[PDB]
């Protein structure tokens, strides 16, 4: 595959770079190798993800392309971007830049970027047909189809229950089975990890063991200040049964419903995280890694 | 003396010249229009001052003469090289001691001014920086200081 | 070799694994920081060979040449090679050289000077006469023949540079 | 983060000297570092609070754009201003200055300030208007509508599940029982060691500890070949809850029904055994003993 | 090492990755084109050592031996070792050897010949008499003693092969 | 390098592959059993160089020193370096040394002894007189000057240590 080496600055204009010349129909062969420079020195972008930003033409307002760069050496301030079909769409002079981003979910934390630079796409025997952008339509239709599933799914369910009403009335006489299952329900809400799902982000590439404990009135948690509670030092310590699940640098800790506690998340500067809600404390201890962030699971 | 000239359309760079000759001026109307020349001893316009560590990787359109070279030794002697220029200093201050090589003046040793002894006989002070000049070595830690020169 | 990190949920894994294996395999044949069984290479550091080193090509050591008229028409030609100096005595005695006298036109430069006094034995063309010239560590050579005012001194050999 | 070092004078008539060039999209990682000078010497601004005053064209009044500076060394006459979203909104050639002030009862007493300098914000792919679904849009506009669809969609689904359960559970005296049983049975077959029994024969005369893990798409198990799966290396790793039972050189490993997997039994050189059924793997790790044979329990 | 390509949608990927890692790791210990800290190995190419080379075992250079009667009963024995020739003068003068005459029985072969004239100083057993024999680049040796018809010439030393 | 097995259905595959690549890559720069272009390293084995070996620093060979009065006041100083012995003749003749006589005070030790008879040519200070001293493989040195009872013998050079 062909490579095009250029050094791009965040401070100075990028006019002195060589002529970048791409061919219109080149698939994933032509790559732009760039050295990011800030005030003459290489730019460390550790913890940031680079993005290729192609600017649309001012006339039509078409051709904006934001694409995540696959290969980069953040330490040495270099990146390799493989021209996309989108980058090669306009045959002629193109204007683009690199943007570096940090996002904690659905919101940016910090972003910096290079100065624009220009490149040229040369004409090929092939001419790629491009569909007009419809991100809004695809979104509003998926939302409509999903809202149609709500309306139709409600009507289908209510008809199902009412048709089976006659067989649901005669299922349990008095409440012999109901009384029982309610005793199984309270024990499932306490002794089996089912309800409460907490996420611990970490520094290990592996699957660190997590141990969870629950206790009330620990030092400095008491309502009326230090040593005001009935049992000094803390009450009964309950080992919380957990169900562990792992992704890269993420542990999913599943606990029984009863241990659900939404309070203040305190991170200790080691392998420990606490959740404190008034007097109640939920303690997470990690073996062989450091918890970097902790939060209640949301889908 | 020479004066720093900057233009409203080219604010990034700075020229360093002096007023030279003024064109003939009419002695009537009360609304004159003429010109004057500003002789720039250095034909290059200089941007911002930049401090880089060891090597210059910035796109330099013209070879740049530096402004200051801050060396900090680690071994016995100093032998700065990039392949073309060789800067050498025999019997230097070994064991982590700063040596300022101010291009637009004189040389310094730690804090005190040291011109007679600092550099060796076969040392260079006419060094120029290209777009890919590398000085990085295990013997010294260089803090290079330069200004981008354009015509 | 310059390799890239491989991890779970990685983008373009097979490519990165292959690029890494290829980058590493490349250095097993040429370049990088490894010494190979082929190619022209520069090797830094103290390399201590405990076994048998056999040179079939050439062994090249640091070399430097010098020649000068020591005095009285006697010319000494030198070539330093490593810790050894190869010498050659020439010229013709031009004037009276007193027995056991210093040759005071030119001295041997310090870089060619021995650690100890070196006695360089020579012969005078056309008879059975021998002499020697001492090269002390200071480089001020000294004639140890008797008084001589003519003749052709010769002698080739070596002397060491350290003790 | 990028820094822009400038020395600003209060006396020297600059008016336009000093250009700062920013990018519109760059959040919390572009700072202007300034040294305040009066008559060629640093300016002490002790007891004064610095303010960043931007003079945007087409957005003027009495308070054009004033923002308090967070970091300053008043003694050494230095400051650091991080470009705000407000500071970056006005795309174009603007002019700015720093004002230092002292207030008593919400009223001005002393206010000195620097000479103006230039502030230019360059347009990003996020600022530039683009056409989508036969209408003109900016990034901020769509990003809001899309995140509104995501938020309102989650809320409508949460409403959908609860409302449907009110028909089954609250409308029937015996219907509530069904709703409980169904939820209990799924937890019991996933979290409780239920109906999956595997035997591990070993060389120990004792009771070796066994740890079981379940994962999909591990190296060599992907359907369409190596690195064809959605998560390279394998998906989520689930710690399998186990119930251990021992006989002479035999461990009976009881796992929940959901982990039932009849596939190929692969024995590795040590205390490790795998059960692979296409993309799904069930991993068995034995401590202090060597697995000699592994098979599903037959009764 | 000989490795196989790794790629997306590859058949038997884990095996291929492992086989590659094993092939590569093997050459870090022995064989292939890499020089190791153990083993008998042949190394081609120009190897430039910028540091200190320390030989604890042996250093073996190219060696060649030769002996011949130069003329008049004078026997020269030679051993080339690298860029140096070790010599030994022997035999006994059998017939009249004229002052400054060429020794014309046998010449020194070209491979043992110096770049410049080498003056080999010697001594005659049983008296204080010295002589020299020049070996020019042509190998036609020349006697620089006076005329002699008998005696036992001796002398061991070295001369260089290049200039 | 020490690496871990990679196999189908492996637990933590991406990590193991990476750990192995890192373990191997580490030895391409320093340590292990590979000779590098930097660093102080000890190399065992017969290394045969078929090309041009260029030494810019130092070449250090096995060295040993010795000095002794051979006899009659004649002092021989030696330094063995590799396969060569550097010699220096000194002292002053103290007593009658007969023509072609063995010097029987001290012999040259076996480790400094040549494979063949080595004739070491020398000169007597203050005249045109030359002599030689033979060092045989036995180390019993022999004076090949005429009878002498005084004078200052000198001569510096080398002799080899081995023969085929």
């Amino acid at each position: 595959m062909t490579e095009h080496f250029i050094t791009l600055s965040t401070t100075e204009p990028n006019n002195n770079i060589g002529i970048v010349k791409l061919r219109h129909a080149d698939v994933n062969s032509q790559a732009i190798v760039a050295q990011i420079v800030e005030n003459g020195q290489p730019k460390n972008f550790e913890g940031l993800q680079p993005f290729f930003c192609l600017m649309a033409q001012e006339a039509t307002g078409q051709g904006v392309s934001e694409e995540s760069v696959v290969s980069f050496d953040a330490k040495n301030g270099t990146l390799k971007y493989v021209a996309s079909d989108n980058a090669l769409q306009f045959v002629g002079r193109n204007e683009a830049y690199f943007s570096f981003r940090k996002q904690e979910g659905g919101r940016w934390i910090e972003q910096f970027s290079t100065r624009t630079f220009h490149y040229i796409v040369e004409k090929s025997i092939y001419s790629q047909p491009f569909k007009d952008s419809n991100y809004w339509w695809t979104f509003k239709e998926l939302y409509r189809i999903f809202n149609k599933y709500i309306e139709d799914g409600k009507k289908s369910w209510e008809q199902f229950v009412e048709a089976n009403r006659e067989i649901l009335e005669s299922i349990d006489p008095g409440g012999v089975l109901l009384a029982k299952v309610i005793d199984i329900e309270k024990i499932v809400n306490e002794k089996v990890p089912a309800g409460f799902k907490f996420v611990l982000e970490h520094d290990s590439e592996y699957q660190p063991e997590v141990k969870v404990t629950s206790y009330k009135n620990a030092i400095g948690t008491e309502t009326d200040g230090f040593d005001s509670g009935p049992v000094f030092g803390g009450g009964t310590i309950y080992n919380v049964p957990v169900s562990l699940s792992y992704d890269r640098q993420k542990v999913y800790v599943e606990m029984p419903k009863s241990y659900t506690l939404a309070g203040d998340i305190i991170l200790i500067d080691d392998g420990t995280l606490l959740v404190i809600k008034e007097t109640q404390v939920l303690c997470f201890k990690m073996s062989d890694a450091k918890i970097t962030k902790g939060y209640v699971f949301v889908a | 003396e020479d004066v720093p000239i900057i233009f409203n359309d080219d604010l990034e760079y700075t020229f360093y010249g002096r007023f030279k000759t003024a064109d003939n001026v009419a002695g009537d109307t009360n609304s004159i229009i003429s010109s004057f020349t500003v002789l720039c001893s250095d034909p290059f316009k200089h941007g911002k001052i930049q401090s880089v560590k060891n090597k210059v990787i910035e796109v330099l359109p013209y070879p740049v003469k530096p402004d200051k070279l801050s060396f900090k030794l680690l071994t016995e002697g100093l032998l700065a090289t990039d392949g073309n220029y060789r800067l050498k200093s025999s019997q230097a201050k070994k064991g982590d001691f700063l040596e300022f090589d101010f291009q637009t003046g004189d040389t310094f040793l730690n804090g005190k001014v040291n011109n007679n002894l600092l550099d060796l006989d076969s040392d260079f002070k006419n060094i120029r920086l290209t777009t890919g000049t590398d000085f990085s070595s295990s013997n010294y830690e260089l803090t290079i200081q330069y200004r981008k020169a354009v015509l | 070799a310059s390799i890239k990190k491989v991890y779970r949920g990685m983008k373009n894994g097979a490519e990165t694994i292959n690029d890494d294996l290829e980058a590493i395999n490349s250095e097993l044949t040429s370049g990088g920081n490894v010494v190979h069984k082929t190619g022209d290479e520069t090797i830094a550091g103290k390399k201590t060979f405990t076994g048998n080193v056999e040179v079939n090509g050439s062994l090249t050591l640091p070399t430097k040449s010098w020649s000068g008229e020591l005095g009285g028409g006697i010319i000494l030609s030198l070539r330093k090679k490593g810790t050894t100096v190869e010498y050659s005595i020439g010229g013709e005695i031009s004037s009276s050289i007193l027995a056991n006298s210093n040759l005071v036109n030119r001295s041997v430069p310090n870089e060619f000077c021995p650690r100890n006094r070196c006695s360089l034995v020579g012969h005078m063309v056309g008879g059975w006469n021998a002499f020697h010239i001492d090269i002390p560590s200071s480089g001020v050579c000294q004639w140890f023949g008797p008084t001589a005012s003519s003749g052709t001194p010769r002698g080739t050999g070596t002397y060491p540079i350290d003790s």
